[PDB]
């Protein structure tokens, strides 16, 4: 594998990442009567296991399988939504979000705006298995939040972990706009960790440093974090050098506070992400930390990323931004 | 034949099934191009009070329309869709909808909104994009909303209220609403991919949903004959197990009676409907109905003068205050985007305002509010 | 009645048109389940030598299938669908085309390469991702492609190949090409927006395109009662005025003659077919077939054994074959992105090539090429 | 009006820049038997005139209207162009090319790559109306190329007067990849200027600097070029500052060495453009020219760009990236 998966709210029980998708699901239809899920292959439980038991437990009403069309899932959801009911739509893949790419950008983004707030679709959340899973190709890798994030209106938000899918797909079903919420596939059964029965939150548009350093600063999202994890495990060790390690969590509205505080103390960053490097996010982020930390910067900031071809099958291991790629940048970028 | 797919017969013989277009679906009429009713058994005997508020909904429209219309050749605004030979379709069908019934549809459905009372105010107020706007000035003119009559904001992106229309229904159903949604759309839009999701959907979840398709032959310069190679957008139905009709749109009768029967059916089976109003590209629904009028002795030249010119005036007073108004304030804007302002769009919000303290002067500034 | 969008009579009477779901279009079928020709003037006497390679493709297809799901179980390829029950729609039909005509597809597919004899080398290439595969381990498992074949490669996204496949149909005409265009697909599948384009388009253009669904009752866990409510896909097709038919797609000979009669009416017509092929999701079209070989005399249990080993044999010869070669040279995750390569994508490959340099023991270099 | 237009290969015409599309798709049909033109509205000349004569001169079979459906449009061309045949496919408005994002993203882009060349969409041209015109809101004004750019296998090209436009169509329309060409609709009736009768090509990937300068570089594409090229002039007799100004012209591949050596030699860049920031094509700019020109940087790389909204219909005035909000950016940056 070329990730390592690793490490106050009442009683916790191991969950993966699938278990605590479907308990939150699952707090979420207790205590909204409103709610529902549906999409395709949701009503046996999905075809990651998300909504297991979710239909005996709440009604074939409330969470159901609808034919096979994403631009319908989609513009159904919305008009869920529109009425104030909560409308939790899957998307079987990521990478089949496309066809409700119409339905995402022209009308659930501008819905609340384009009518002075007379109509919208706040309680839609739209949720998808993301990024790469060593064998997925061209069409079960993909890794979209960058074609979103040009879009004013929609919140886009991709945790690390169980405990983090679990409070932050909480507050995307909570939260009064239209949520993308991205699931890393490959995480749904790699290693537990002890989650909350009950439910949480974690806030939108907040990054999350979970360690902390001096001499560098790198961000990440989704499996990528367990990648610049161990990048700053590899530089402690090889180069003496101390890494402020950041999980941006929630890409748009993205918290560039918390990013350009810590390139201020660093005076060095590089983001990293498994999408293609041209138009990808990390250009976002390396353009305004530019524009707010010019004096500060050391050296150029690097982008270490998934490189500019669609996602291959065989040549997989060759393709993903890895620890080695990740480490030799850092390794440059200190000694520029 | 033991398949899941499908029930039917087996057959020993090959034989390719025709689609039926030169005889296709018939077109339901209640009343002539006189006025006369047809068949006694299909006069809805509505009241003389809502016939004439049928009429008079319908010619309002056309006198707002002339107006605008004209505005828009000037350039006083910047856009208009006519709703001229829709007039029936639209106010005959509202007519039979409950008024908390919520409706969907785009370009020529404002004739719903003026049989639902909306200010002649505040249809000049969106064209205008001025301060008494709730759209707040940010769309094109003619992209009505009012939530207060249950109608949902227009868009420009065709056909895409189609599958909304649909969640919203499913929702009503699961609320026991005892509600319909309607959702109008042009044979155009519904050779969109949104209008076979939408359709489908209806089907397949069980939904309280009216289709109301206004089939005009035409979709800006494309006939009919480019748009699709079927009997209409009424012989789709069927095929997605949908009960269809297809009526006379310059009939307000034929249009009222189909909506009420799809509307019972609807609410009470949660199944869709789907109605195809055929109507002409711009003999028309208020002449037709002008005829009715006079043959139950309900209105005459002297009442059809007086209404012109009050309804003439009743307009210009609305236009003239919609076009004297200021706009909003450009802080506008910035706000709905998200239901909150993210603190990176409020920094956005603050450039702007430095920006105009500065270069001001550059800007139309005494056209906006404050 | 003198509308554009249509062309029908008046009705006086208000009646909503129904559809008939209980009584759908009827299965057309040629051969009982004991391998018997139900009426003769169906019977499309085929020679034995064409009808030993209906058989023998058929066969062939179910062996690979049988090695190489079990490699997928062991994680040996990474992706596997398999053709159980579908041998019959895809031999058949493919028999019933001019070896030129243009295919389009997705993942049931394989039977037609293996009928216009696809070697097992490349079919295992593919699969593993090894340097005979000329889609240079780019896709998944099974995402075939053939140019010499004239079999347009699968990708992943359902129902995308089927505007496509209408374009193509349209190039054809033009080119006076006497060649027609087939699109396969499933009944999930036909309720994506691009079915809804591709039907509609192919009609109103005029395209030589066969559009053949095959409905085996299921999309991974749907049932078509969550699928659509109409009755199945073959009553959409007189919708958008396509000659449509239903049929037993566990009889070779029922999909045979079909494909056959909509070939030749769409070349020389230049108009769409619709073939629902009806199948089961996994009595098989293997063992109706092989009980009509045995009413002619055409096979028997020694010739059953032997065609069994030998089949075997020859997919085991290139499984093993497959499984030995190294993999692509990983330069070949640049190419092909555009024609030509960008500069800026040359300086990817040289940054790749520069970290294994120094980084190359943590790679799997030993098992690609160069 | 918020911009102002000003300014070998035989025979030349004035035409504007509509007139300009129409002369190059008639070259393109004249001299290449296999080419079609369709979409909406298009047989009698379409709505902004681009296609008008064309049909009566080439025929029904060659310049067709298809149903109103953007999804089958494109996937329409994609299979003609898969036989070798052109397919010249346009979109009504760039704002509703998002229903055939799927066909464009999954099946274009990607069409050659995953088929190992066995099969392409090469010569596939999809043209739209682009960028704002003064009043078409939400749905008549966007600039949608940020979309497109993190899309390897396809080129974005985006055109500033009539002779660029016809130049560059042409070379969309003969190039071996699947292209977008971005119609600036403001300019369509603008003014007109000499265009070459007889078919010319300018290459794709190419920038063209079009002024030269020494203390800054501004950069942009469509109706934007005339924006800074005003820019310049302010600058140069408000506050004696030399504007080097580019138009980029192609958005992917697009052409890092020229932008990239007018920075090394002024040290200060601002990029503009219709479109809103986030994700904006700018940041790739950005982020690119801070990695190659680091040390050349006198200040910070700013981008003036639409806000991160939806695109307004009355406040338009405000909320264009206009010529004084370019200036004041500029202003700042070399007092930086
Ligand atoms: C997705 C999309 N494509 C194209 C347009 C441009 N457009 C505006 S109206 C129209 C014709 C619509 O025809 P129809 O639906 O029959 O309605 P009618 O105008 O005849 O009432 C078109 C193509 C649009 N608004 N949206
Ligand atoms: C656009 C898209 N959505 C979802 C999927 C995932 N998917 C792969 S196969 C399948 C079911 C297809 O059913 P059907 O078309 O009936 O074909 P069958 O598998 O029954 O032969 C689904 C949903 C996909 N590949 N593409
Ligand atoms: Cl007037
Ligand atoms: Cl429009
Ligand atoms: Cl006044
Ligand atoms: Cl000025
Ligand atoms: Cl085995
Ligand atoms: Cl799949
Ligand atoms: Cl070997
Ligand atoms: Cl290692
Ligand atoms: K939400
Ligand atoms: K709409
Ligand atoms: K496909
Ligand atoms: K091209
Ligand atoms: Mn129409
Ligand atoms: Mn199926």
């Amino acid at each position: 594998a070329h990730f390592t998966f690793q490490p106050e709210y009442g009683q916790t029980q191991k969950m993966n990442l699938f278990q605590s998708v479907t308990s939150a699901l699952d707090n979420s239809l207790a205590k909204d009567p409103t709610a529902v899920i549906f999409g395709e292959d949701v009503a046996f439980g999905g075809v990651f296991r998300c909504t297991v038991g979710l239909r005996d437990k709440y009604g074939k009403d409330r969470v159901f399988n609808t034919p096979l069309c994403e631009q319908g899932i989609v513009g159904f959801g919305i008009g869920i939504a529109v009425t104030g009911a909560t409308a939790i739509a899957e998307i079987q893949f990521a990478d089949y979000i496309f066809p409700a790419f119409d339905q995402i950008v022209n009308e659930a983004a501008k819905y609340r705006y384009r009518s002075g707030d007379l109509f919208n679709c706040g309680s839609l959340t739209i949720r998808s298995p993301w990024g790469c899973v060593g064998h997925g190709a061209l069409y079960h890798s993909q890794s979209p939040e960058a074609f979103f994030a040009h879009c004013p209106g929609i919140k886009v938000v991709i945790p690390r972990s169980p405990f983090q899918a679990k409070g932050l797909l909480l507050s995307c079903i909570e939260d009064k706009n239209p949520c993308i919420f991205f699931e890393p596939k490959i995480l749904y059964r790699a290693a537990a960790e002890e989650v909350p029965i009950e439910p949480y939150n974690i806030p939108l548009s907040q990054a999350e440093v979970i360690q902390e350093g001096s001499d560098v600063t790198l961000v990440a999202w989704g499996t990528q974090v367990h990648v610049i994890r161990e990048v700053a495990s590899m530089a402690k060790e090889k180069l003496g050098v101390s890494c402020e390690v950041i999980d941006l969590r929630t890409i748009i509205p993205w918290d560039v506070d918390t990013i350009c505080k810590s390139v201020i103390k660093t005076g060095r960053l590089l983001i990293s992400h498994e999408a293609p490097l041209t138009g990808g996010f990390a250009s976002e982020i390396s353009s305004t930390v530019q524009e707010e930390c010019f004096l500060n910067l050391e050296a150029p900031i690097s982008r270490v990323c998934g490189y500019d071809t669609p996602f291959p099958h065989i040549f997989e291991p060759f393709y993903i931004p890895d620890k080695w790629k990740c480490y030799d940048a850092l390794r440059k970028m200190i000694n520029y | 034949p033991q398949f899941p797919g499908a029930s039917a017969e087996f057959i020993d013989k090959l034989e390719f099934i025709q689609p039926n277009v030169i005889s296709g679906i018939p077109i339901y009429r209640v009343m002539d191009r006189q006025g006369q009713i047809i068949n006694p058994s299909e006069d809805p005997h509505l009241p003389k009070e809502k016939v004439l508020k049928l009429y008079k909904s319908m010619t309002l429209l056309n006198t707002m329309d002339r107006i605008l219309y004209e505005s828009q050749r000037q350039g006083r605004i910047s856009f208009y869709m006519t709703n001229y030979g829709e007039e029936g379709t639209h106010v005959g069908s509202a007519a039979a909808l409950d008024n908390t019934d919520l409706v969907f549809g785009q370009y020529r459905e404002a004739g719903v909104l003026m049989y639902r009372d909306y200010p002649l105010e505040l249809f000049m107020a969106q064209c205008y994009g001025n301060i008494s706007d709730l759209g707040k000035g940010r769309q094109m003119p003619v992209h009505y909303g009012c939530k207060e009559r249950h109608f949902v904001t227009i868009s420009s992106p065709l056909a895409t209220q189609i599958p909304q229309a649909v969640g919203a229904a499913y929702a009503a159903k699961r609320a026991n609403a005892n509600r319909v949604v309607i959702c109008y759309f042009g044979e155009g839009a519904a050779s969109e991919g949104d209008a076979h999701a939408g359709f489908n959907f209806a089907a397949t979840l069980e939904c309280p949903i009216i289709f109301f398709c206004r089939n005009n032959g035409y979709a800006i310069s494309t006939p009919t004959s480019e748009q699709y190679r079927g009997d209409g957008i009424a012989a789709r139905g069927p095929g997605y197990g949908i009960m269809s009709i297809r009526v006379d749109g310059n009939d307000v009768f034929a249009v009222y009676n189909a909506t009420k029967e799809a509307r019972r059916r609807a609410v009470a089976e949660n199944q869709p409907f789907l109605i195809e109003a055929m109507t002409y590209a711009i003999d028309h629904p208020i002449s037709r109905l002008r005829h009715y009028l006079l043959s139950q002795g309900w209105w005459d030249e002297e009442q059809e003068k007086a209404w012109r010119k009050q309804s003439r005036r009743k307009v210009m007073e609305a236009f003239e205050q919609a076009e004297r108004k200021p706009k909003p304030n450009p802080n506008l804007l910035f706000s709905d985007v998200y239901q909150e302002m993210p603190a990176q769009l409020r920094k956005q919000q603050e450039s702007l305002a430095r920006h105009l303290q500065t270069y001001g002067e550059h800007y139309p500034l005494d056209h906006f509010d404050k």
